[PDB]
């Protein structure tokens, strides 16, 4: 049918820089969403989902 | 608690209610559609006869 | 299970104001390493992850986003446990 397909270019992506090198340095257990998992938690502790 | 251990334990809870009251409120509905099926094969004789 | 956590004392909690030699007491301590000059296992950097939060998504289906209610005539009643013996008359 067709002979073109739109394929992403951007390879990764995933940044240990930020606050998640703390937890890495010193706790030796870092998640790989926790720039945000941090965020959405407390906003979550406030008003109905 | 007043701590933030105790706001965040009530969302396991609350959000545990949340996941378990929709199986029951998505039961009935397939609750329709299943005794619809029992009562029309009851109904229904086969077409050969 | 390592000791001490190396980036922990890289950033002290408070400054000491008293050195005394260290061996002497070890077993006020928990855990003791001596290190001459610059030991081999100082640059150890270890770590675990979780990667990833997957649910399931429960199907909300209506019976009318089904289109076997076609078959069907539904009317509710805000009471049915009172009702004994209902029937609908037939004339042909």
């Amino acid at each position: 049918e067709d002979t073109e397909a739109d394929v992403p270019v951007t390879y990764g992506e995933m940044v240990l820089n930020g606050a998640n090198l703390v937890t890495a340095l010193v706790m030796g257990k870092a998640v790989r969403s926790l720039d945000d998992v941090g965020r959405h938690l407390l906003e979550m502790q406030e008003e109905q989902l | 608690d007043g701590t933030g251990i105790s706001a965040h334990r009530q969302l396991r809870a609350i959000q545990q209610l949340a996941r378990n009251v929709q199986a029951v409120l998505g039961a009935f509905e397939r609750g329709t559609a299943d005794q619809m099926l029992h009562v029309l094969l009851e109904k229904a004789p086969p077409l050969a006869l | 299970p390592p000791g001490y956590r190396y980036a922990a004392a890289m950033v002290p909690t408070g400054s000491l104001l008293s050195t005394i030699e260290v061996a002497s007491h070890r077993r006020l301590f928990d855990f003791f390493s001596r290190v001459r000059s610059d030991a081999n296992s100082l640059y150890d950097v270890e770590f675990d992850a979780l990667l990833g939060s997957y649910c399931n998504t429960l199907s909300l289906v209506r019976f009318l986003e089904l289109g076997l209610s076609v078959a069907c005539v539904c009317t509710k009643f805000p009471e049915l446990a009172y009702m004994n013996e209902g029937r609908v008359q037939f004339e042909v």
